[PDB]
RNA sequence: GGAGGGGGCUGGUGACUUUCCCCUCUUUAAGAGGGGAGGAAGUUCCGCCCACCCCAUUUAUGGGCAGCGUCCCCUGAGAAGGGGCGGGAGAUGCAGCAGAAACGACACGGCUCCGGAAGAGAUGACGAUGAUAGUGAAAGUUGAGGACUUCCGGAGAACCGGUGAAACGGGCAUCUCCCCUGCCCGGGGUGCAAGCCGGUUUCGGCGCUUAGCCGAAUGUCACCGAAAUUACAGAAGGCGGGCUAUAGCCCCCAUUUU
RNA sequence: GGAGGGGGCUGGUGACUUUCCCCUCUUUAAGAGGGGAGGAAGUUCCGCCCACCCCAUUUAUGGGCAGCGUCCCCUGAGAAGGGGCGGGAGAUGCAGCAGAAACGACACGGCUCCGGAAGAGAUGACGAUGAUAGUGAAAGUUGAGGACUUCCGGAGAACCGGUGAAACGGGCAUCUCCCCUGCCCGGGGUGCAAGCCGGUUUCGGCGCUUAGCCGAAUGUCACCGAAAUUACAGAAGGCGGGCUAUAGCCCCCAUUUU
């Protein structure tokens, strides 16, 4: 509600699960998606959109302007942790190596155009 | 005879002439405007007053006029034609038209355009 | 009471527009200058008595006045072992503080509850 | 937003200004933004880069709004930009 | 050169812009004011060359409530004058500070014109005080004096307070117009040349002011184009 | 109420006390010696010279009497007393006694020996 | 302080001495004078505490037949003081070069009082001009004032030709005596306060130059003792 | 014989001059017979016989006569013992 | 007529007591101080155009204007061999003067003539 | 009537003309009394009065004073030569020796009261 | 060179008039000579001399002042201006809201022990909002076929509290005493309009003056000089210190500028 | 250091007002800018440009100016001020009185010769107021038993004239020509109130202005400076020279004085 920058489509939110689901090589946790993004191997990061408390993922939003780092959002906690492979939801889901997903990432990479 | 010799222009006063105008319906006569000033004079200056400024009327045909004041004085003399109020049925007001050093520009700025010259035509053959 | 909230709706904008400055100009290198603007922007707040926005809160190193750029001069961590908390640290001065949830850690713990008593 | 009756109280900080009329021959015809603030003496950085020391008293301001353009004397911006805020009522006549 | 008088025809009107006259002030000395005289005013103006500006007056009424009645019919008209002899009437004009001048201090009172503290408030205030010469026109030979040393009186706090001063004829008639020169002539009389033109300025410095407030629009010495 | 407070020294007026004498047969009222003054003002100091000098007249009981004006021209005025020629049957002539800059030196050095302090022992009383 | 008046009675002379007065002259204004006018006058100088210079007058007669005459009338008396308007008589006055003062060129004339080639002639002959007081006492307002610029008239040529200037009441009964200070009041009110004391002494420095002259055997200002 | 009538025409030189009054301090005081004679000029020799220059229009002498003593100034006394015999007359004033 | 008398009558003692003082100063020894005084007595006779006395008439030369003592600077002789005359000649200067007396010569003549005619 | 300076009385007078006659050693002459009077030998110098002219005895009596030599008047040139003992009248006569007479010229010194 | 700030100095001479005032002297009544407002006189925050009353006649006790320059803090173009002078003990205050808790420490929540309830033995409970887990447990490194728990109540050694200007601990401000070092001893109260005297309500004199007025004097002009009657301002018993407003020129500093 | 004399300089800037004047420009009628009396403008002793008439058209003749600085003379406290510029010839004047004679020389008296009268031969005449007597005879040395003369008249070589400012001889002053040296060539007469033009007595314009008025303007205040509006004085076609009156400061000189 505070931490989002911008509206999301809902088309384009689904192939933000897609790319997670596809790649399966991925980091979980607030942790490792800070650690990732301060290296610069993590081309894309997915955030929940409702998270409580707003504090755990309110960083990722203004780490990954500075750093360069492609983002967007999804509405749901729960079915992120399901594309990503758990029963629990995780706040946040960072991807390293994308495998097949490496022509969809390119698509996601439309999110500039909804930051202007 | 009464003759004097005229003082030299070092120590001869320094005068200058106002042209003036009385604008109103009824009429007055040379020896009612010598009066009225010399009235206005004796209010504004004072008996000291009156030999600091040397007042002096040469001539009043038209509503217009020229009277003589000292250089020096101008100014305290002009507020002496404009304090006057009435003259025992009917107001007065005197409005000014200029200063000048002598009778030749003063008579050809406001008054007229031409000059004549009647001192001298009327001495020499009178 | 109409010109003193006149005044608080124009210096809302005066603690929003100047720390807005001081976030753009705190990327440029020039700490002195991002501290410069939040000096002003702490020094407005007392005077009106109105408090700081939520966003702009936890930003600001209350010790020294430098703005904290999460990465470049800030540690940030999530520590959840013992309780939740995340904590901020200068890195020009060394000041160290830390923001629990343990109010909203305590909800989520009574909401699994009325879920176990419920199933 | 920036209204010119309310720009005695909104902060120059972040507002692009140019002095058209001023006692000193230097300081007429500068332009740029304001970056600090005290009592009596404005910070103006210039596009070029230099920094000038511009008294208020003395020299008049032209403030760029969102599009419009305001000319106010700077003896109505006597002040810090702290006691501004809460009440500073100047009084000036052109005699 | 500023002039105060009432108009009644348009031979007068003619005869003060042929000798010295720039742009001279309509005196309605009445609580009865309305557009059908700026209507006519106008048609004077653009007679033969002139600018007219119109004020109102307001007399002897209570002292704070007047104050909150004529701010209201300032707003229709360029100026005000407020007039009166009473020191409680005197004093309670100049707080308001939004009076331009005031006029008659000795003709109501007969003891004195300005106050020492009177000219305090009307440093801070800017009110001016006005001259007027319809009051020595029709004056014996001591009341002509007792004027004339209250005036001097006027004249010495307005030189160290730095009080703005503004002359009048304050006419009714034809013929009551007199011209600047002797009007400027007078005030040489009494203290100086240099204080005597001083005060011509200050006629014509409170009309620029006053116009180009109502002008366009400004508030608080701030005018906004484009 | 009518009350103005009395300027500062520095911004005061400069005054002195003309102590004078109308020495006849015949005797003059207050009202007539305060008239005679003023219209001898009118005539030598003119309405300008006036204010310049502010005459006054504070008592007359004898023939002696004390007159009000400036410290700068005490010499004007004294030349006002002495040009006043007659008053309607009968001759006027003033002759001065002296001046001095308060009531307290003139009441003692020509018009008596003694001090009355009369304006505080009435001011309180009354 | 010398004044110049007519006496009558003791009482106005009594009562100028205890003003200011120190000294004064009497103005026998006949053609008849002898010595029981000069009997009585001492009796008054020595009444109280005074002296007092007794002098004669002449008046309208011809140019040069009242130089002879009168040089035969001043062996008796102290000093002489003639009087005219007309121009020849004023002129024929002076080249005599043995008179003292000489009063009245604005009433008989009435035209101007002195003219710029009668200084010149005053002088190397030595002629002070005396101005008069009775006048101004019967005038009237026009009057007054055609004196007094007669009047200043004569102080710019005396004072730049340096001709010795005496002041004089000219009185004739017991109340046209004025006092000195106001007569050096009109003198500072005219020109300067410098010039009219100068005035006062050349009133004192005739009357012992005349005095000590006759006093002992004194000839062409050479006196013998022993 | 000598006369003070006749004084201006007598001559000085041979008669006793002291001087009692004169502008300058030196020239009071000092007494003896006049050796020459100039137009404002006189020469007169002391007893201790210093030859002293005293002018004539700035002093008054004392002669003396056949036993009487005259004063008379030196303004009286203008010219050269030439023209005086024949006719000089001087007026004085003082004032 | 009278004025001229009587200042004949003063100027007669003008040229006798300044010679006779011209006489006592000269055998002082100072002949500058001489020579003054009768310069001065030969300057005021031809303004009235009186004569000399004839006994100081003889005393003078008339070149240069020395007193003549007799003896001291003057040497006198009586010449009477061809015609009977006194010669002055000054010793300062050196002019020469003579005096004869042919006409009183001749009165003897003619006395002696009316002696032996009568005889 | 010029050259004479004091009157001489009657009964000194003929003491002069004794004083000639007796001694009788003498210069006679104008010329031989000037060369007497310069050398200092003469004690008296007699001039006679009723000389014409004057001037040839007129620098004997003031050659006389200022040399310091006594003289005095006769009335009579006739009888000054006849003492002198010559028949024709001489003008003057000073006396160099006067042997007998010496008794006599300081009665005649007497003149020098009649010079005050 | 231009707006500004701080410090210092602010009269002398000559003439007129005792009718500008005071004082003195002589003298045929008037003349002569000398002096005449400031650095603040304003402000009344002070003290003393001077007066009067009360207690006391004491440096035994005790009282009063000072710790300066220097340094510390705050504000301006950073020259300059303003305030304060060490330490110990006790009491009160830091509202309101927020925070576990607001001035001495504590209770309370994470840690340990005990009791009760619920689920469960290749299952189920929980866990990437952090799991068995350690360190002087603020902080930081860690990050999962990890894995036996979760809640409530009571008692306790150690460590740490999302707020706010400021906190399991040290500050700030005020008041009163005891610790210091130096100097001086009558202690308080009022105050010249005090107080005293002829007088006996009221008035005159004294207290009062190298200006000394009181119905409140100290004036005018010219000039050297350049410190000058211009700005702010005018004595009322005197002197000393502090604050306040500024003219003219000299000296010092800053910014703009070159 | 004090009375005095001579020489030099005498305005600039800012403000007010076209109602102090002129000129220029623009402009809803009034504003802005610039300039505005001197070393004498006074005195009229001058000249020229400029104008008009007469003769002449000439450096052939002739006219005009200059001989400066320097020097000479006169007067004052001797610095300073005033006047004049060589020579030759001719004429007049130096009165009055005095002197032989007063401006070229002379006559006259002392010297010589002749004539007449008076006195006289160891006498008489004369002579110390000068005798026979000399010198280039002004002057000076001489000075007596020295000693033959004295007077009048006429004629002549040499030397000298008691006075007076000044003389058997040289001066002074004025006027006119011929002798000089240098330079320049229309020569006189009047004059801006000249002269010209519309006009046709009278008036307006031109001649007229880096002030240009004419019934005659050029003003007032402040200040640096110290040369300042103070003294004397005020334009009338301009310029140059001479005389006259003086303020302020600078420079030079004198006397008193020390
Ligand atoms: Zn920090
Ligand atoms: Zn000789």
């Amino acid at each position: 509600a505070v931490y989002v920058k911008f509206k999301v489509p809902e088309e384009i939110q689904k192939e933000l699960l897609d790319a997670v689901a596809k790649a399966q090589k991925i980091k979980k946790g607030a942790n490792e998606v800070t650690k990732a993004v301060e290296r610069g191997i993590a081309k894309l990061v997915i955030i929940a959109e409702d998270v409580k408390p707003e504090e755990v993922v309110a960083h990722l939003p203004y780490l990954c302007e500075e750093k360069g780092i492609p983002y967007a959002y999804v509405a749901s906690k729960q079915d992120l942790g399901k594309a990503a492979g758990l029963e629990v939801a995780a706040s946040s889901v960072a991807i390293i190596n994308e495998g097949d997903a490496e022509e969809l990432k390119v698509l996601i990479e439309k999110v500039n155009v909804l930051k202007q | 005879i009464e003759m004097l010799k005229t003082l030299p222009p070092t120590l001869r006063e320094k005068k200058r002439y106002i042209a003036f105008k009385i604008l109103y319906d009824e009429e007055l006569k040379e020896g009612e405007v010598v009066n009225l000033i010399r009235k206005a004079v004796l209010e504004y200056y004072g008996s000291w007053g009156t030999s600091k400024a040397n007042p002096w009327l040469v001539y009043y045909d038209f509503p217009y006029g020229i009277l003589r004041c000292q250089r020096d004085n101008v100014d305290y003399v002009k507020a002496s034609l404009i304090l006057i109020r009435e003259f025992k049925e009917k107001p007065v007001n005197i409005i000014c038209l200029g200063v000048s050093g002598t009778i030749r520009k003063a008579k050809i700025k406001f008054l007229g355009i031409k000059k004549p010259k009647r001192w001298f035509v009327i001495r020499r053959e009178r | 009471k109409f010109l003193e909230k006149k005044l608080k709706k124009i210096a809302y904008e005066r603690i929003d527009i100047l720390m807005s400055l001081a976030e753009e100009e705190a990327k440029k290198g020039n700490w002195d200058r991002a501290k410069r603007y939040v000096y002003l922007a702490r020094r407005i707040a007392m005077k009106m008595r109105i408090r700081f926005p939520k966003k702009w809160k936890r930003r600001i190193c209350k010790k020294c006045g430098t703005f904290l750029l999460y990465g470049r001069n800030a540690r940030v961590r999530i520590k959840s072992k013992r309780y939740p908390h995340v904590v901020i640290t200068c890195l020009e001065c060394g000041a160290i503080y830390r923001i629990p949830m343990i109010r909203e850690k305590k909800e989520k713990r009574r909401k699994k509850l009325e879920e176990r008593l419920k199933a | 937003m920036i209204t010119p009756h309310n720009i005695l109280r909104h902060e120059l900080i972040g507002l692009k200004v140019e002095i058209v009329e001023a006692k000193n021959k230097a300081m007429i015809g500068i332009k740029g933004k304001v970056v600090d603030e005290t009592r009596n003496t404005l910070v103006i950085e210039k596009e070029d880069g230099r920094e000038v020391v511009i008294p208020k008293d003395i020299a008049v301001f032209l403030f760029q709004l969102k599009g419009c353009k305001v000319k106010v004397d700077g003896r109505l911006l006597i002040g810090r930009p702290e006691e501004r805020l809460k009440k500073k009522i100047k009084i000036l006549y052109p005699y | 050169r500023i002039d105060i008088n009432r108009i009644e025809k348009e031979e007068d009107i003619k005869l003060l812009k042929e000798l010295k006259w720039n742009g001279f002030v309509f005196y309605q000395y009445d609580d009865e004011f309305s557009k059908d005289r700026y209507e006519e005013v106008k048609a004077i103006a653009e007679s033969y060359k002139l600018k007219v500006y119109s004020g109102v007056k307001i007399k002897t009424e209570s002292s704070k409530q007047l104050r909150d009645k004529v701010k209201k019919f300032r707003n229709k008209c360029h100026i005000i004058l407020i007039e009166g002899g009473v020191l409680k009437i005197n004093r309670a004009a100049v707080e308001l500070h939004d009076v331009d001048i005031l006029s008659t201090p000795e003709l109501g009172r007969k003891d004195s014109g300005i106050d020492h503290v009177l000219a305090r408030l009307a440093s801070n205030h800017r009110v001016a005080i006005e001259l007027n010469f319809k009051t020595l026109l029709n004056k014996d030979g001591y009341e002509r004096a007792r004027t004339l040393l209250f005036f001097r009186n006027n004249l010495k706090l307005a030189k160290k307070f730095d009080v703005p001063v503004v002359i009048s004829t304050d006419a009714e008639n034809k013929y009551q117009i007199k011209n600047p020169y002797d009007l400027r002539a007078f005030l040489n009389t009494l203290v100086e040349p240099l204080y005597a033109k001083k005060i011509m300025e200050t006629a014509y410095k409170i009309c620029d002011f006053r116009d180009y407030l109502m002008r366009d629009n400004v508030v608080r010495y701030g005018v906004e184009i484009i």
